[PDB]
Parts: structure tokens; C-alpha cells; sequence
């Protein structure tokens, strides 16, 4: 981050070992700086998969998960959803308290491998978060 | 998300132009209707559950959807339907307050049609339910915000259909 | 804007808008015509404000227009004046919007990398912004002058 | 606005993990009030030991300015 | 309170207060004495409002004071009236605060578990609160009546 | 955290009391000085980096701290300390705006003494820097809010000491 | 990804063949040009931000792109473009050191064309900036490694175009 | 190779290459001709190293060529000799590449599951590899012998 | 150092040191005495190098020794010379260590906040570092001069 | 962590001193001892499992520890204990390579005594196993690095005890 | 349709249908249900397809929305989108019919004179149809995707 968002007091709480890596990840998940960038300009089966990719490194498992996380987002908002992912057993066994999450490409969910390959490292983030000025896409050239 | 003011500021920032008489006219036109929007939003927030059960009774229940073989049968699928309905009500309130369907296109309609096709949810039935909620909201709010409430319900219905 | 901020927070918490949000929305819509008057005043006085701010900045910091200066040359000075005009337009946008979202997403985020890549003094640009603040508050009534000065001070603080 | 200061020793008794796992097993960490219940009984379902918990931040009287 | 909400948002974003937050703080401190007057009026008329709210609630739903009703019996009815007085105190607290933070901390979150554990009709409590709002707005000016009714409708929506 | 209004509301809700004349007087006393707090906060926000510079120049730098063997020594330690004083300034501004040191106790003082003892941070030097910042803030804000600013800086210095 | 040595090793392992004279000739060919690559990479790392500055000033800036309505308009989009340029220069340095375009094909060019098409990025402007940084690195590195440095910049430009 | 291991960490932290990395690349590139000459002799002595290594392996533990052994039979023994030739080729790959990336990606990752499914003694395979190390060291100069012995040692360590 | 970096990378995967990450250690210990001789040679001429670098820097950028310059005044210039001596010491530390690692923890991370808070020209400090680089390379053999110039260029890039 | 070179560099950086002859001799000593450490490291890496299979025989197994009621009883506890031997061997190798027990204090010794006390692990048995490993390593490596290898196992045993 | 073409080529020879054409008829009737399902699926998402394909076309070929462009202006762009909707309807008709007989008679033969008289770029129309093909195939299963892509490719080649 180019001297950007970061987390004031969160780096200090990490370095002094007051906070764990999982706790810092949960703090980063629930904030204005994550909500504005990964929750505003998106519909609401897709925020769930972006959140699951960022915190678990994969696509959503099955259609039944877009009942659970969808209802969590609808009723208790973004913070409860971000806490549910962090407190999920899948996060706990794979990462637990003190390892930074990473891309995984799992094998066992029967299609999650190709889903994870597509969602990360095959498709990047479109739809810039701010709605303040669109590109008018009529000037592709820098001739002079 | 963009509101009316943000949309005007967007249309002038893209051209790199200061605000002129036309932009001021649009902003003033939004400004003169602010209080009615607040009152209607408060009314809808206070009567959300009432409008939901009324719309369900008028458009959904007492039919094959609530019977075996229907889509809304079982408490889980009925809960999904009413939770979607509450989503429609709350996001319509947001769009009406902001004076823009940007929230409706952004956080509601994107991919909803394909999602409903994948799950087998009845698009016509949900459109009829949203219309029943539109009629109930128009009855509750009064003449001051009836049309401004109904326009975003119509926007939602046209997005689904 | 204030409407965008309140609605975004309400949607994030998955709830309807609070009474405090409703009251602030009502106050913002009440102050709308006054904000528009301030905006039209600044828009009509855009050239003189930029000119006086430029002269004040050049008196305070002659080094920038010196041989070892970023804005050395007539067209380099013109580019700086265009930047000051851009920030004046952004301040007008923020004043009409009632919050700092337009200024933030248009001209402050990434501006450090802006003036680091271009090697431009950020404190010097802040001084120029203060100069436009003085020139603009010279052309407004006290309440409207304070209202515009709040956004000018926000720009000054953000450019730091 | 309330953060417990807790310390636990969770023994792994199912996999015998082959890499590090010292900080994962013994740790002292601040946990917010809204998640401390789930964290504690997650520890208890892993056969962990809750050695110490502290209130640390909030006041013990509460009932206003607490559930922020 | 509005101060609490603004400070919480500013601390969460790790920044000084925004111009919109400053303007809303200024508006709240301007409206403070009017809020104090409204709260004083409601506190002075606390007993009549509670009694009338209970009477209209009983007229609307006689089943609650029927044999299988939660408030059946003299002391069960007295408990419901005490709950209404409690909600009056919370409404006055919210009106003086300018937001719903203390009200939510004291009497909304967990209230579903309240009336599920006690088997008390939450819609009946909401209807009693509505009649209570009618009685309260009967003793206030139009602007002050609207201001109190905003918090009353907040409580009604909270019990939902 | 709590402000003056929230503290009074807590002290009355613990007793289950409606607001009386004394609580109204306390609320009026807080209300009467709101605007001066706002202007002092605006000045402090506009001059935050300047206050930190003059406080550092007057209390910390040009000493053995900034030399090798000092806590200030190396850019990492120095910038961490200056981020600390920026934290102190911002939370002092929050305390001034809220009219209560509850936020200072909750988010700054809790554990800071033991943390500084473990890290080797000079508490006396931190107190001197905080006092220099308080002096600069009192100079900048003016007579209207000088004592109001100074009380929370002294609160922070007393909590650290 | 793969370098030249690992590429030859894999190309022989697929055939189940021992390293023979031709393969060792390829390996020695990579070994002989070792010095120019590390020196070019060191000078590029030392002059990275200057290279981006001249490349921007020579290929993108002072045009309609930087003016309102363009893709490079606003500080947000300008920071995005300059970060992309720094990214491209860094991965070109990686490819030059590794003697192979596999890393560029994997971690850079994958999906970039479609994503830029979706976001409205000017591909011609991107190619012009890439060629400008190619020119500046060719000037900086000297005669030892300018050609090798230029080949992978040409690879990135050709893959995008 | 050394290139992949010196580039992957740079990509991981996101920076250009550090001078220690560059100079270790210099040592690697300077040793290139001697590495090629080292790898050439092992390819000259390919089918003659494996014959000596097999004899020492079977003399150290003849039970694998016993009727209850995994290598009982002419074709079973030929398969084991082929695996030893495979690992000799992989050692030559590692010697020429300067690191163990090809060796790891071709013949160690999953080798435990390999030999567990085939029920082949991994400790026996380790002694088989060490025999190849001794026979290879017998036909090289001291510095080159130690250089090849490093990679043989790594294979023996990773095999178990 | 190189040893610390290699050990960190090996421990991060929970494995033993591969043959690839032992040749770098051997090359480091081979070049250790040369690095020590280079660092001691630079240490002998620390005063002359610092003085000549300061003179060259002042000739290139006299604005820093101008009234509006950070290093205006005799003591302000002495502080700049002391900073140049500090960075020469850090370069010697990096050269002996073989990896630049200690230099980051000593004087490059947070140095942006260092010089922004003191309002000192970071590009001017970079120019001074280049001046001391020229002075140092004027007193060393070709390979030694190149080896020192690698770390000097790294410090210059870090001051960017 | 820190090796001998980094420790000397830090001990001079705290004083802000250029390196002198006294630190130069210490660095030259490590540079003389460089080859034997690298040569001994590969031997331990190749004989890691064999080394562990003898220390366990001479110190732990065939006793009440492996019987019911013992801490090493059951396959899970045995596997965890032998993984503990692998941890100790690998970090002892790292310490003997880096010429400093800083990494041993950093990543092994902290919290280990209290954790073993909480889990019931016998510290005396662990120390005996570490000493047996030290004996085996000293036998394998030879006279050249025997004492250097042994000092870090002694450090680990003293830290645990 | 397949029925139409089989009947017409049989009537060309003035003889009853051969058994092979009958197997044609059974295959076409068996595939007709899947064809109508695919066409209905494309019909449900007609607006998204045309919108995204038009955006893609304007991205690839911006000269048509340039001042010297046939579709320059908002109404000229709307006419282009209406033409794209026409082609999507024709493709759905072709998919349901199975044979491409309606598409050729409705919107293929004479389209050269179409766009020559209107001065519209036929290659630009081809690019728009290809983008429509991509967006449509994004919403279909693989066999159905190929079945639709064949007709899209006929459109692209027959507008050549
Ligand atoms: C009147 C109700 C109709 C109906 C609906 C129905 N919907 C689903 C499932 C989902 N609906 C949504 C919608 C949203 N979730 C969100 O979070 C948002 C905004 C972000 C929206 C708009 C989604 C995503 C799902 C999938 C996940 C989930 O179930 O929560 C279902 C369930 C289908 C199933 O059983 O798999 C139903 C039944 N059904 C009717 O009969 C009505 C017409
Ligand atoms: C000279 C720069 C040109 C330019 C660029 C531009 N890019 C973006 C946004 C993004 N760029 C990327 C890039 C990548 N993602 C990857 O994974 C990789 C390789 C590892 C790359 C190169 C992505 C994903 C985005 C979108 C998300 C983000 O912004 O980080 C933008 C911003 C556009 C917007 O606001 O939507 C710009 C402007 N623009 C020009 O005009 C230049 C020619
Ligand atoms: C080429 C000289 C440039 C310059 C420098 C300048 N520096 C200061 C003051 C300080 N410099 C330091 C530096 C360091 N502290 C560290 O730990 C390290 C790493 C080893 C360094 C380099 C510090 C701490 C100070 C503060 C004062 C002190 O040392 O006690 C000043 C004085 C600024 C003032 O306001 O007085 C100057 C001028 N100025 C230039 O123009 C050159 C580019
Ligand atoms: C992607 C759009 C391209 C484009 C198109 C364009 N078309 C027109 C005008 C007409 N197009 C038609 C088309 C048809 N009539 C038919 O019967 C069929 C078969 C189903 C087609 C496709 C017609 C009839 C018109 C005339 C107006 C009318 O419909 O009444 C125009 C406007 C030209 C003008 O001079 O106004 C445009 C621009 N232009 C592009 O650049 C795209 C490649
Ligand atoms: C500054 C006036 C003095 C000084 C300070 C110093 N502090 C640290 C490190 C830390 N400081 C903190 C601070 C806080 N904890 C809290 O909860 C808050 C509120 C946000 C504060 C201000 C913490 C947690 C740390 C540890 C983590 C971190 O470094 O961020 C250092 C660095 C010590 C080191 O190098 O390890 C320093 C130097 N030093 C002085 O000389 C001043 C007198
Ligand atoms: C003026 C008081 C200061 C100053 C400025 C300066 N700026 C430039 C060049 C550019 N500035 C911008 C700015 C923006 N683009 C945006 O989108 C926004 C947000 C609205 C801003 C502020 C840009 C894009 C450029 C590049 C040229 C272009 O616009 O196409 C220069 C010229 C630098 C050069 O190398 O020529 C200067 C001098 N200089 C001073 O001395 C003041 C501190
Ligand atoms: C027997 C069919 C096979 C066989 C076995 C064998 N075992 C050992 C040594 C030990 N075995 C154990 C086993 C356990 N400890 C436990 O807690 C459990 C779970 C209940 C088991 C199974 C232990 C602890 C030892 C070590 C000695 C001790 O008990 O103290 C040996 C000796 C190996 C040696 O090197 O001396 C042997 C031979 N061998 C075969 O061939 C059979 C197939
Ligand atoms: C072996 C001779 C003795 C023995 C050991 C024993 N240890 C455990 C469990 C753990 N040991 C560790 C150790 C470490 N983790 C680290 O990161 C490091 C340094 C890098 C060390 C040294 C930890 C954390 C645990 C707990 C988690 C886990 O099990 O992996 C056990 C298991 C105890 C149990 O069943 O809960 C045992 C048996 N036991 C003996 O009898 C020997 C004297």
C-alpha cells in the first residue's frame, strides 16, 4: 500500500504481540477501507465469493453456501459475515492463529480446484469502486 | 453508489466543468423534495413487516407456490422468499432516499436474473410480489411520495423482467 | 455526499437509516440553497481567486519559480495555475455535496504519488490552497466563508 | 469497545502437525467482546485450557456506551 | 449520541473529524436546548402518557388482559405499565442524546429474547409503544412532536 | 467510550432515573462550550504536523535520545515515536471534542506504561513531549479553549506518569 | 515459470535424455552473458522511479489522457497507471534476469488484455509507455545489456498488442 | 535452478534483486564451465556407475533380491537399476542447474507415496543412492567429487 | 546478512538447507576478507570522503545552503555532514555483512517520515549519497569500487 | 535473528562506530570457520533420520516412557516427541551454521518450558534425548566441528533445564 | 428448416423421401426441444447480451463512435444497438428452426447493399456480432454454446 490505508495501531498491536495474525485479519476485514472497496460496487452473490476468496483463498463451495453467507450479509451485515468466515473451521484448520492466508487451489470439494483457479489468478478485479468519474473510452491514443 | 447530487457532480467532473445553471436546477429540484423522501422512508421503515405480509397475502400465499411442488414451500424456502422481499423493500427505500437507481443496479439487479434461473425461483411471482409491495407502500406513504416510491419498485420489476 | 455516506453505512450494517442520519439529511437539504449560492459565488469568482492565490504563493515561496523549481517557466507556472483551478473546482464540488467524497476520490487519493512522481512540493501546493482559501473567504459572507473554509482546511490537511 | 486479554494452551491431539505450531498452541491475545464467547468455547471444543482472561479495556458496570 | 457516533467513525477511519461530522455536531449543539425542553415536557407528563398508552393498548388488544394473555392479572398489567415507563425513560434518553446508542444498548438488542423467554407479544409491545407515541405527541408542538415521534418510530421498528 | 452526555445518561440509567435539574444543568454546561471545542479541534487538525514538529524540536531532538544508544535513535524508532505523538494529538482532540477522558483511558493509557517499560521507552521524555505539544496547542487554539486542551494533555501525562 | 537452465532441463526430462553437448552449449551460452544481466538489473533497480518518470513524461503525460474525461484523469487513476508501469518494469527485470518470458506470460499477461478492455484502459498508450521505458532502460544500462533488456519489453508490448 | 530460487523470493516480497542475490548469481555463472565438465563425466560413466552401485546395494542388503524381497526376479532387479539410473540423471540435472528445483519437482515430491504404494523399502533406496555417490566420487577429482557429493547427499536426505 | 537471509528462507519452508543455498554461503565466506578490506579502506578515508561529498553536494544544490534551505547555517551544514558520515558507516556495514539487511533496520525504513517531518530534501540527500559514492569509488580498485557502488546505488534507490 | 556478523554489526551500530580491528579479527575467525560448518551441515541433513533413530534408542525407548502411563506412550505422543527431536536437530544445525544461539532463543526456547509444564512433558527426558543427539552428532561430524556442534545442544539443554 | 430443405431437395428429384433424409427428420425432431430451450434461454437475457456486446464493440472499434463514424451520436448508437438486437433475434430464430433458411432470407442477403447504402462499417458489424457471440456463449452449456456459436459464425462469415 503506497503509504495508503494500512492500519494505525494495528501494526503496533501486531508487533507487540498483543494481537494475533488472525485477529489482525479479522480487523482488516471489518472496516470502512474494506467495505468501500469490496462491498459497494458489487451485487450480492458476488461479495460473498470475493470475501471467501480473500479470507479462504477459494471460490464458494456449493449453492448451499449462498444461503448461509447470503443470509448473514442480509441480516447481520458485513461485520458478522467477516467474523463467520474467520471463525469457520475451514479457516481454523488451514490457517489457524498465526499464518497469513494465501492462495490455495483446493482439490477435495469436487470442482473447487477449477473454481479457485478461475476466481484467483485467472480473473482480476474489474468495476473500480468509486462512482465519481467514469472513463469516456473515446481517447485510446496519446498521439501528438 | 451515486445519488442525484453525486450523479450531477459526476456528469460535470467528467467534463471538467464548474457547476452551471442547469446543474444547479437539477440539484435544486432534488433539494425541494428532500423532506417527503425522509418522511416516506421513515414510514416504510416503521411499517416494513406489515407491507411484507400484506404483499405476501396479496400475491404469493394461498397458491401452488406455498403447496408441495411450489418454490416457496417449506419454511426454509419461504424464509428465503420473504428475506429477498425485505431486501427489495429496504433497497427500494435506499434508492428512493438517494433519488437514483444506482444502488438498485449495483447491489440488487446484478446477476439476480441468472441466479433466479439457476435456483428455479419464479421471476413472475417475485415481480408480482414486488408490485404488491409497491402498491402497499404507495397506499401507506401518501400522495407526497407515492410516485417517487413507485418508480423504484417499477425499476426493480423491469430489472427482474 | 452526506446522503451517500449515511446510506452506505446503513447498508453496511444491514439496517434502515437512523434518526440521527435522518436529522442530518434534513439539515443538509435545508442548507442546500445556501450551499448553491456559495458555489455560484466561487464559480463566478474562479479566475480572480486563482490569480490572487498564485501571486500570494509566489511571494511566499519564490524558490518554486526559481531555476531549481518545479514550476520554472511560463508553461510550468500555467500548469500549476491549472492545478489550483482544479482544486478550486473540487472544493466547489465538495461544498455543493456537503461532504468530502468528491474531493477525496478525485484529487487527494494518490496525490502523494502524483507529486512524488512529478517532484512537486506538496507543502507548496498546500500553501497555494491556503491562498485560494483566503481569496475565496474574502468574497463571501462570514457563515458561508466559514463553510467554505472548512473544506479548504480539509484539503490542506489531506495534502500532508 | 470491550476487549478481553486472554491466554490459553490448546494441545493438538488429532494430526501431529510437522511445522512449528508453538505460537498456535500457546498464545496471549486481545479478543473483542462480540467474539470472545465463540473463541473461548472453540478453545474448549479443541481440548484447550483457558488459563487467564482479563477485562482490560471496558468498565465493569456497563449498560451504556458499552455495546458500540 | 451524535458525538459518540462521529468520534467512533473518525477513530475507526483513523482521521480527524470530517466537515459533515463537524456540521452535524454544530446542528446538534444548536438543537440541544430544544431537545432538553422536549425531554423535560415528556418527563413532566410521564404518568399520563403511560396511563393512556396502557388504556389504548388494552382497548386494541383485550386478549393480552384475557386469561391466556401475558399481561393477564393486576400485577402482570402493572409490569407492562412499568415496561412502558422504562421505554419512556429510554425515549427521553435518546431524545437528549440525539441518536439511539444508549437506547439500543439498554432496551432493544436482546429484546426479542426478552419477549420470547417471557412469552410476551412483541407486536403488542409495539402497539402499546404506538399509542404511547400518540399520547406523547398530543402534548408537544409540531416540530417537537415530530422529533419525539422519530425516536418512537425507531423503537417501533426496533421491536420488529 | 463516553462523552459528558453519555456519562450523565449512564449515571442516571444505573439508578433508573429520569433526567432532573442537575443533569439538565450539566448538559447545558456542556452545550454552552460546544462551538469553541469545534474550532479548537479544527485548528488542531489543520496544524497537527506543525505541532508535532515544534514539540519534537523543543523536547526530544538535539539530545542523547537521537544519538546512538538512545531510544530515538534510528529512523524506525524515531518515526514510531512520532507516530505515537500523532496518536496522542489525535486522541487528545477526540477527548476535547467528547468532553471526557474515557476514550483516553480506553484506547491510549491502557497498558501503555507496561509496554513502554518492556520496550525501554523513556516515559519522562514522552511526558516532556506531551507537555510541549500541550503548550503548542494552547498557543494555537487561543484563550477560548486553551484550558480545555490543556486538561486532557495533563490527563495523558498523568496517566503515563 | 522457468529460466533458461530449468527450461533446458525440463525439455530434456520430458524426453528422458541425459544432458548432451547441445544442451550444455545452451547452458554455457546463458552462463557467458551473466554479467550484463545483473548489472542491467542493478542499474534498473537503482533508476526505477526515474525511469517511470521519464517514460510517463515521454509517452503519456501532457496529453488528453491526463485531462478530464481520460482514463488517466484523477489522482486515483494516475496512481493506478504509474503502479502498473512500475509493475511492468519490475517483471521485465525479472524476465531479463531469468532469460525467459515464462514469468511474464504467467504473472503479467494473463487476463490483462480482457481486464483492460473491461476497464477502458488505452492499450496503445500502455504500449507507448512500455516502449518509452524500454528506451530509457536501453539508455541507462549501456551497451552490455540494452538488447537483452529490450527483448522482454518488446515481448510485453507484443503480448498486450 | 539458482535463478528460480533467487527470483521467487524477489517476486514474493515484490522488489528488484538484492546485491547478495546478484553476487551469488555471479558465483553460479562463473562456475558454469566447471559445472558442465563435472556433469559430462557422470554421463560418460552412466551405465558403469549403476552397475557398481547395484552390487554394493545388494551386498549391503541382499534381502531385496530374496524371494520375499521387492526386487526378486530379473525384471524386478532391472526396474530397480532403472530407478537408480533415473536418480543419477536427476543428480546430473541438479549439478548442471546449480540447485535442486528439477530434482525436487521430478523425483522427490510424492516419492514417499510412490514407494509406499509400491511397497518398496525407502531406506534400501537410500543406500542404493549412497552407493552411486561413492562410485561417482571414485571417478572425480576432489573438489568436483565434493561438489557432486553435495547433491548426492541432498538426494539421500530427501529420499528418507 | 546472507547467512541470515538463507536461514530465514530455509526455515520458512520447514526444511534443511538445500545445496543451492550453501554455495551462496561458500561464496560469501570466500569474498568475506575482500569485503572486510574494502570496508576498512573506506573507514580509513571517512573524513575526506565526507568532506568532498559535502562540497560536491553543495556545488550541485546550493539551495539547501540558501536562506530557504534546510541546511542553512554552519551547524545545519555540520548536521548534514554528520548524516553523510552516518550513511557512509551504514554502507560499510552493508559491505561487510554482504547483505544490505542491517541498513534497512538502521536508516532507510521510516526515513521518508524522517525527512518529511524535518522538511529536509530527500533528493538532496540522495545527491549527497551519490557524491560520497563517487568519492569512495575514486579510492578503490575496479572490482572493489563496483562492489561498493552496488550498495551505494541501493541506498540511492532506497532514498526514492 | 542474528549471526556473528550481524551481532557484531549491531553491537557497533548501537555505538555508531565504524568497524575496527577488534571486530575484524572476530569476522575473520568466522570466515576461517566457514567451510567446515557447510561441510558438516550436509552430513546432518543426510543422516537426520539415522541420527534420531539412535538417540531415541539410547535415551528414551525401552523404558516406562514408552509404556502405559508414560508421556511417550501411544503413537500420537511418540510421533510428536520424535518431531520434537527433528525440531531440535534442525534448529541446532541452524545455530551451528549462524554461529549464534539467538535463533534458538528466538524460535524454540521462548514459551517452551511453560508449555511442557502445562502438557506434562518430562524436561529431564527431553534433555537426555538432546544430549544423546549431541553425542551422535559429535561422533558423526568429526573433530573439526564436534565442539561447535556440541555447544548449541548444550545451550538448548541449559535453556530447557 | 431441415424439413423444408429435405422436402425441397426431394422435390428437385421429383421422388419420395429417401430413408437417410428420414433419419435427418428424426434427428432434427429429437434435437428440436433442446434447440427451443436454448433459444428461450437466449431470449430471457437479450438486453444484457446486446448491451455488453455494444460496449465491447465500441471498445474494439472506437472510430464508429468517432466524428467520422457512421454511428456517431446517441441516436446513431441506439440504432446500432437495435440492429444488434435484430441479429440476436435472427440467431434465436435460426437456433429454433435448426436450418438457417430464415436468417438468410431476413438479414443476410442484401446486407452488403444495406451497409453500403447506409455507409456503415460491415467489419464493425462483424466485430459487434462476434462480441454478441462471446457474451451469449458465456451464458450457455458447452454443447449449447457450440450450437449457438455455429450460427454466430455463420453470421460473421456471411456478412463477409
Ligand atoms: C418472494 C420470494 C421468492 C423466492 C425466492 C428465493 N430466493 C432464494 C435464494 C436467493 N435469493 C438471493 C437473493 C439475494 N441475496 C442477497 O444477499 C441479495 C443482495 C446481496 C439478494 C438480492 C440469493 C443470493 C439467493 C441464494 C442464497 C440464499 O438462498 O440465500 C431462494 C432459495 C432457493 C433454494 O432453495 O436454493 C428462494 C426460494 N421464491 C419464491 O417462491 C418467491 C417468488
Ligand atoms: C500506463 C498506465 C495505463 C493505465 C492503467 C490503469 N490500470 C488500472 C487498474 C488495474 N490494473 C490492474 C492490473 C493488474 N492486475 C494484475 O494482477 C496484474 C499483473 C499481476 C496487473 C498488471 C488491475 C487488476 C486493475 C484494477 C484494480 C486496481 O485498480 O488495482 C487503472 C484504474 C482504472 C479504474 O479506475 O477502473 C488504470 C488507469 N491507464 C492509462 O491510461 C495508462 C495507459
Ligand atoms: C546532506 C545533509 C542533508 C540535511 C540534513 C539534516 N539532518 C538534520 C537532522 C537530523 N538528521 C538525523 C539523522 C539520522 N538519525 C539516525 O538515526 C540516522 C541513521 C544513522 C540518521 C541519518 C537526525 C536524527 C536529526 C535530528 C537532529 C539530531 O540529530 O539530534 C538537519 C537539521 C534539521 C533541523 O531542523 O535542525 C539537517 C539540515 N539537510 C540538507 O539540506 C541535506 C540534504
Ligand atoms: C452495431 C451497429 C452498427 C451501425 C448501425 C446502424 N444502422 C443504422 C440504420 C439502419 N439499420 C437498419 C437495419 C436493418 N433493417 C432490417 O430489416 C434488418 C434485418 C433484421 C436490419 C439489420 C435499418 C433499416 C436502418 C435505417 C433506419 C431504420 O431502421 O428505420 C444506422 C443509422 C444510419 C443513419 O444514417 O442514420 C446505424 C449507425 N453503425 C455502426 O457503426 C455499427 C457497426
Ligand atoms: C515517543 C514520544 C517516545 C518513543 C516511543 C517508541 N514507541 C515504540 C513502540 C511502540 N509504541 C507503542 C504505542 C502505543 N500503544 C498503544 O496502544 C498506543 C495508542 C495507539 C500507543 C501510542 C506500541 C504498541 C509500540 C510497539 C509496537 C510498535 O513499534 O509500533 C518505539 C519503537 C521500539 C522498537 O524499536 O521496538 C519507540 C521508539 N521513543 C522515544 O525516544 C520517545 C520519548
Ligand atoms: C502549483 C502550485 C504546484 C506545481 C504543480 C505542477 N503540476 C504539474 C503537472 C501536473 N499536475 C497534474 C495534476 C492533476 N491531475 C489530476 O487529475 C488532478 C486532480 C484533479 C491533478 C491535481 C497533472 C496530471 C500533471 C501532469 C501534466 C498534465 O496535466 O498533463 C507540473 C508540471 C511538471 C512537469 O514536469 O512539467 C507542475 C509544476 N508546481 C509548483 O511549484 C507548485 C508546488
Ligand atoms: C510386530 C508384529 C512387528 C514388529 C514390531 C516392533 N515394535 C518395536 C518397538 C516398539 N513398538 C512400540 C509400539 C507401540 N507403543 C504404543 O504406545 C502403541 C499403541 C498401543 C504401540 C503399537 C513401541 C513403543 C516400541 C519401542 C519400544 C518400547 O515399547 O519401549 C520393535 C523394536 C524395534 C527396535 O528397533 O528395537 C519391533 C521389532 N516388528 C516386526 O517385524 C513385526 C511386523
Ligand atoms: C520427546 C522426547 C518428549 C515428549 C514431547 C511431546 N511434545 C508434545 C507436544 C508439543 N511439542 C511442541 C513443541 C514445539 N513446537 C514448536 O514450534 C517448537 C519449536 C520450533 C517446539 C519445541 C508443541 C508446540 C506441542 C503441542 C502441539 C503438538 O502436539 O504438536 C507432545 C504431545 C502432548 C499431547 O499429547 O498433548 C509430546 C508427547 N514427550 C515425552 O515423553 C518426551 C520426553
Amino acid at each position: 500500500p503506497p503509504s495508503y490505508l494500512r492500519l494505525s495501531e494495528a501494526e503496533s498491536k501486531l508487533k507487540n504481540n498483543e494481537i494475533s495474525v488472525r485477529e489482525f485479519v479479522r480487523r482488516l476485514g471489518r472496516s470502512e477501507n474494506y467495505r468501500k472497496r469490496f462491498f459497494e460496487p458489487y451485487s450480492s452473490p458476488k461479495v460473498v465469493e470475493l470475501l471467501t476468496k480473500h479470507f479462504l483463498g477459494r471460490a464458494p463451495i456449493s449453492q448451499q453456501e449462498i444461503s448461509t453467507y447470503v443470509q448473514i450479509l442480509g441480516t447481520k451485515g458485513l461485520a458478522a459475515a467477516v467474523d463467520a468466515i474467520v471463525e469457520s473451521p475451514e479457516y481454523l484448520t488451514i490457517f489457524n492463529e498465526d499464518i497469513v492466508p494465501y492462495r490455495r487451489y483446493p482439490t477435495l470439494p469436487a470442482g473447487n480446484y477449477r473454481a479457485s483457479v478461475r476466481v484467483n489468478d485467472e480473473e482480476l478485479i474489474s468495476q473500480s469502486w468509486s462512482s465519481l468519474s467514469p472513463t469516456y473510452t473515446g481517447y485510446q491514443y496519446v498521439t501528438r | 453508489m451515486q445519488d442525484a447530487i453525486t450523479a450531477v457532480i459526476n456528469n460535470y467532473d467528467v467534463q471538467g466543468k464548474y457547476l452551471d445553471g442547469a446543474a444547479l436546477d437539477k440539484l435544486k429540484a432534488y433539494f425541494t423534495t428532500g423532506a417527503v423522501r425522509v418522511r416516506a422512508a421513515a414510514v416504510i421503515s416503521s411499517n416494513a413487516t406489515t407491507i411484507i405480509k400484506e404483499a405476501a397475502a396479496k400475491a404469493l400465499i394461498y397458491s401452488d407456490l406455498t403447496r408441495p411442488g411450489g418454490n416457496m414451500y417449506t419454511t426454509r424456502r419461504y424464509a428465503a422468499c420473504i428475506r429477498d422481499m425485505d431486501y427489495f423493500l429496504r433497497y427500494a427505500t435506499y434508492a428512493m432516499l438517494a433519488g437514483d437507481p444506482s444502488i438498485l443496479d449495483e447491489r440488487v439487479l446484478n446477476g439476480l436474473k441468472e441466479t433466479y434461473n439457476s435456483l428455479g425461483v419464479p421471476i413472475a411471482a417475485t415481480v408480482g410480489g414486488i408490485q404488491a409491495m409497491k402498491e402497499v407502500v404507495g397506499g401507506l406513504v401518501g400522495p407526497d411520495a407515492a410516485k417517487e416510491a413507485s418508480i423504484y419498485f417499477d425499476y426493480l420489476s423491469s430489472g427482474l423482467s | 455526499s452526506v446522503l451517500t455516506k449515511a446510506i452506505v453505512n446503513a447498508d453496511a450494517e444491514a439496517r434502515y437509516l437512523s434518526p440521527g442520519e435522518l436529522d442530518r439529511i434534513k439539515s443538509f437539504v435545508a442548507s442546500g440553497e445556501r450551499r448553491l449560492r456559495i458555489a455560484q459565488t466561487l464559480t463566478e469568482a474562479r479566475e480572480r481567486i486563482v490569480k490572487q492565490a498564485g501571486d500570494q504563493l509566489f511571494q511566499i515561496r519564490p524558490d518554486v519559480v526559481s531555476p531549481g523549481g518545479n514550476a520554472y517557466g511560463e508553461k510550468m507556472t500555467a500548469l500549476c495555475l491549472r492545478d489550483l483551478d482544479y482544486y478550486l473546482r473540487l472544493v466547489t464540488y465538495g461544498i455543493v455535496a456537503g461532504d468530502v467524497t468528491p474531493i477525496e476520490e478525485i484529487g487527494i487519493i494518490g496525490v502523494k504519488e502524483m507529486y512524488n512522481s512529478l517532484q512537486t512540493p506538496i507543502p507548496a501546493v498546500a500553501e497555494g490552497v491556503r491562498a485560494m482559501k483566503n481569496v475565496a473567504t474574502s468574497l463571501l459572507s462570514g457563515d458561508d466563508a466559514a463553510e467554505a473554509g472548512f473544506y479548504f482546511d480539509y484539503l490542506v490537511g489531506a495534502m500532508q | 469497545s470491550r476487549y478481553f486479554k486472554v491466554t490459553a494452551c490448546i494441545p493438538s491431539l488429532k494430526r501431529v502437525r510437522t511445522g512449528r505450531e508453538l505460537q498456535n498452541t500457546f498464545f496471549t491475545k486481545l479478543v473483542p467482546y462480540e467474539n470472545w464467547f465463540t473463541e473461548q468455547q472453540r478453545i474448549q471444543k479443541a481440548g484447550g485450557k483457558v488459563l487467564s482472561v482479563k477485562l482490560f479495556t471496558g468498565v465493569q458496570g456497563a449498560n451504556t456506551g458499552v455495546g458500540a
